[PDB]
């Protein structure tokens, strides 16, 4: 039901959510929620 | 439908993506309907009796499309067989005469009436053509148009690429009264409306579509049927000239419609020059598959052979500048001492000379050009044979050779990859054969009888004529699914054997 | 049995019984399936270069009759292309068997009006009846090969 | 031969993770398994 209430938040933070997965500390994966920034996804993206 | 099923087939596993898979699918499936309807129509069984004649006739031409194309084949290697016995002379049977040169008499006559014949048959196979295929056609844009305009906001939230012809071009259906005419959703406008309508606005939605709100609300209020009689005035006033203008440069822009216009000039042509007829014979590339197949070998790598010929008209400029500048004096192709005929005095004439000649030798230039021995240069001049020999005689065509063999085999091994792929794993569901075989015969039984592509077309059929009052739970939920676009009802990756693998077992 | 009867008749029938070696020798057989592999894609190539040979002796035949003089005598001309099917034979027969074409073999177009249309045309029935269509046929039995 | 390289690179870099190894087959047991996980599992993008 929250997800449902966030649907716009999520959809607008969509483009930024950086999301990797690691071999941790722990021996086990763990998954890594981090911010792009829009200057980086662009620099990214230019054809070059 | 079994060829329009096997080349769908190809362009899928060749040509395909995994996430789009089932989205083409369901395209195919639809154009698939449509063509079924059509062929359903063509099937064999004073403006009234006038208009049963001519759809008996159109029927009739549309059912032998193909035989026509065929019958035009065959009477234009008649005509070129014919042709082959025409002769030249000073004198009637300074301007020449050309005339057939035969004992019989018959032929002259004979090749009238072929080339009469010709060129009505290529004005039947052009309305054949008009009468089967265009339909599709048209069906195909339109419902492209449509979707693009419901779930992306074409021409609403974006706009064309002012290099998208097509997009460009659709701008001119928008607004016409009759846009959707061979794709069945005859509610596209509405929904548009209702979907982009607030964000947009009612009004500018309503504008741009050419709909009329106030009286749209009215159909639906009550029932109102006109009463057109058969009038050509009526006729006329029923004519949608904006949609009828789209509709000719969208046939216009097809390709194989253009082939058919360009066979049928080409006939009036010959009635014009006996001898245009033969442009006719190039028809064989388009009407046999083995030669189509063969054609496709050079075809496939065209911009590579045409960069390579490219390639070499450069080293042979730079051959001509060296001798140019070097070996004027050996390009003398007089033997009368008096009137010498230098071909390299002008790098114009010298660069033909090449091009022309040394290429076409067997051994290059030297073969052509006068002998070095004895000469200052000589050991110049050799060298510069011999590296011509090499590089434009020896190389640069056997790279011409290698990318056609190239394209044998990449083709060969396009449908060999087709054919492991649809015979090692299921189209529907993606699991390999090997998993389903544990079973015996468990792939044959799996892909004829629980994911059988033929059986989710008749199920789209079987719901799209079935009520939807009468629909199961299960019907309307995939109904539902369809009407939404959401492909999810596929089984991907899944299937009942392995959903109760245990309880099966 | 019937070609060796034949061989009696005429001791040089007995040669037609030296293509056995093709049913006899295996490694010959497997040879030779290189090249009736494709046999039917071998038949068509072939009659596609017929056709185009026959579209480029129409063009000869319309517009480049007087290169096709095959005779020095100035007395007795011998001309090959004033009549489609003379010109048609000698297209096929000797242009397509020239290392250059038909060009090797009609006069040469320096300094006609039409000389630039001369050489496109030479040119053109260079690259593709001579590049193009053998290499084809090359291939063809490369891939069978492979 | 170099056709060959072209069409091994590009089978490799759609039957399997450029990160992890893993197969596609593996992931597809998911619909769309092995797009979801290399376009917001392991991207390489995303570890960029
Ligand atoms: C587009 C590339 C070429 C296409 C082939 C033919 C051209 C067709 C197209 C377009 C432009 C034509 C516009 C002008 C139309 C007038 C035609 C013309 O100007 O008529 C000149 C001569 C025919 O003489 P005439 O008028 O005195 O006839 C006797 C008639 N009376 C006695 C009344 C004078 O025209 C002739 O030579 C006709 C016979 C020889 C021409 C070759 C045609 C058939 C040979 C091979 C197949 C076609 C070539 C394949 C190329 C494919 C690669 C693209
Ligand atoms: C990639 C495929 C395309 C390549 C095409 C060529 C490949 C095969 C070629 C050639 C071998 C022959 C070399 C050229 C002949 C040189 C003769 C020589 O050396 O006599 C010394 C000359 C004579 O003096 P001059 O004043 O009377 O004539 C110059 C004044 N004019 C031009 C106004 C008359 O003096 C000089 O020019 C000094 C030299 C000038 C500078 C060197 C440029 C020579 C041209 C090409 C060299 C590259 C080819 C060799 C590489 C082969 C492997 C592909
Ligand atoms: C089916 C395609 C051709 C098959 C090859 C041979 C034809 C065999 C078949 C069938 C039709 C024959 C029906 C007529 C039978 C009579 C034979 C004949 O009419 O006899 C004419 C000449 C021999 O002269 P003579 O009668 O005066 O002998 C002296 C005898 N006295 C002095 C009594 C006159 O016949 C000669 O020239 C015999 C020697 C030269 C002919 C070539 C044979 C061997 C050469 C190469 C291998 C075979 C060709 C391979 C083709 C494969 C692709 C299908
Ligand atoms: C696919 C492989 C097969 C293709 C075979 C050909 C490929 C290479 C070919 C040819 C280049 C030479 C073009 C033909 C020479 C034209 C000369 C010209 O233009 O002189 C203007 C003429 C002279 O007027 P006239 O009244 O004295 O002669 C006509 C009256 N008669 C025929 C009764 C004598 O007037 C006219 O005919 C106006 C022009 C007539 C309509 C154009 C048809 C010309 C024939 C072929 C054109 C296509 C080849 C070019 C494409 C190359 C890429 C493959
Ligand atoms: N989901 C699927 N539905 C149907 N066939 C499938 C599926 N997945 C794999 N296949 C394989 O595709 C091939 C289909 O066979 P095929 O197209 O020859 O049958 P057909 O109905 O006789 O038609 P045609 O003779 O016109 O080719 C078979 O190898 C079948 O195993
Ligand atoms: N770890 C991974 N990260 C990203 N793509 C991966 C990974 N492993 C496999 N792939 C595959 O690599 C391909 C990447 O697609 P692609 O490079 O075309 O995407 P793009 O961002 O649109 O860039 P471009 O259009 O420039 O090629 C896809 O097939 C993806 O499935
Ligand atoms: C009569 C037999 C045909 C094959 C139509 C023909 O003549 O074709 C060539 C050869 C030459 C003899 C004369 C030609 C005259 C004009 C056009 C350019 C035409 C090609 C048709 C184009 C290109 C196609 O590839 C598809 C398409 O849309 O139309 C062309
Ligand atoms: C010294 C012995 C030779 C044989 C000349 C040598 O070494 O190479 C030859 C043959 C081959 C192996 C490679 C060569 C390529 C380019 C050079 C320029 C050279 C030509 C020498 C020029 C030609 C005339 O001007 C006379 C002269 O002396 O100079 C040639
Ligand atoms: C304008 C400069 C040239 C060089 C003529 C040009 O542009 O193309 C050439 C060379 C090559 C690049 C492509 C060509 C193919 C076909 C055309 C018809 C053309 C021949 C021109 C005809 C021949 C004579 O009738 C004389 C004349 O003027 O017209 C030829
Ligand atoms: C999805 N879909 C169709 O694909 C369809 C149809 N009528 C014809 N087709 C082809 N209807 C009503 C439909 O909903
Ligand atoms: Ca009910
Ligand atoms: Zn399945
Ligand atoms: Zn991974």
């Amino acid at each position: 039901n929250f997800l449902e209430l966030a649907e716009s938040i999520l959809e607008y933070f969509r483009p930024y959510l950086g999301r990797i997965e690691i071999m941790g500390a722990s021996r086990r994966i763990e998954r890594i929620y981090f911010e792009i920034s829009e200057t980086n996804r662009a620099q990214w993206e230019m054809p070059q | 439908v079994k060829e329009s099923k096997r080349q769908f087939i190809f362009d899928v596993v060749n040509e395909g993506g995994e996430s789009e898979k089932m989205e083409m699918f369901v395209s195919f499936c639809e154009d698939t309907i449509f063509e079924m309807q059509i062929a359903a129509q063509i099937s064999e069984p004073f403006w009234g009796e006038l208009e049963v004649q001519r759809v008996k006739f159109l029927n009739y031409l549309s059912r032998n499309f193909y035989t026509l194309r065929f019958l035009a084949l065959f009477l234009a290697f008649a005509i070129n067989f014919i042709l082959l016995f025409y002769k030249v002379s000073d004198s009637p049977p300074n301007m020449v005469y050309y005339f057939l040169e035969e004992s019989t008499g018959y032929m002259e006559p004979a090749l009238r009436c072929l080339s009469l014949l010709h060129t009505l048959v290529a004005f039947l196979c052009i309305i054949g053509y008009n009468c089967l295929k265009v339909p599709l056609v048209i069906f195909k844009r339109e419902k492209e148009l449509a979707r693009k305009l419901e779930f992306d906001g074409l021409y609403i939230t974006e706009q064309p690429e002012d290099d998208d012809v097509k997009g460009q071009w659709d701008r001119l259906v928008l607004n016409t009264p009759s846009f959707p005419s061979n794709y069945w959703d005859k509610f596209v406008k509405r929904k548009v409306l209702d979907k982009h309508g607030d964000i947009f606005g009612r009004e500018r939605i309503a504008e741009l579509l050419g709909m009329d709100l106030a009286s749209l609300e009215i159909t639906a209020h009550n029932e109102r049927k006109p009463d057109p009689p058969p009038g050509l005035l009526t006729w006329i006033m029923s004519i949608d000239v904006k949609y009828q203008i789209w509709k000719f440069g969208v046939i216009f822009t097809d390709n194989s419609f253009l082939y058919l216009g360009w066979y049928m000039v080409m006939s009036l042509l010959g009635h014009y020059n006996n001898f245009f007829f033969a442009a006719h014979l190039l028809d064989i590339a388009m009407g046999v598959k083995t030669l189509r197949t063969i054609l496709s070998s050079v075809t496939h790598n065209g911009k590579q052979l045409v960069m390579t010929v490219g390639l070499l008209a450069v080293v042979v400029y730079l051959y001509t500048v060296v001798a140019f500048n070097f070996f004027r004096k050996f390009y003398n192709k007089s033997e009368d001492e008096d009137e010498p005929d230098m071909k390299c005095d002008d790098m114009m004439t010298c660069y033909l000379f090449h091009m022309y000649v040394g290429v076409r030798a067997g051994g290059g230039i030297g073969d052509e050009i006068e002998d070095p021995a004895g000469d200052e240069y000589e050991l110049y001049r050799v060298v510069f044979d011999i590296t011509f020999f090499f590089f434009v005689i020896v190389i640069l065509l056997a790279i011409i050779q290698g990318l056609i063999i190239d394209a044998f085999g990449e083709l060969r091994d396009q449908q060999e990859q087709v054919k492991e792929d649809m015979e090692t794993k299921c189209f529907i569901c993606g699991i390999g054969s090997d998993y389903f075989d544990t079973t015996p015969h468990g792939f044959e039984t799996h892909t004829l009888e629980e994911h059988n592509l033929a059986n989710y077309m008749f199920f789209l059929m079987y719901l799209i004529n079935k009520d939807e009052t009468e629909h199961t739970g299960q019907e309307s939920y995939v109904w539902k699914m369809y009407q939404e676009r959401c492909w999810d009802f596929f089984p991907a990756g899944d299937c009942f054997r392995k959903q109760y693998e245990d309880q099966l077992s």
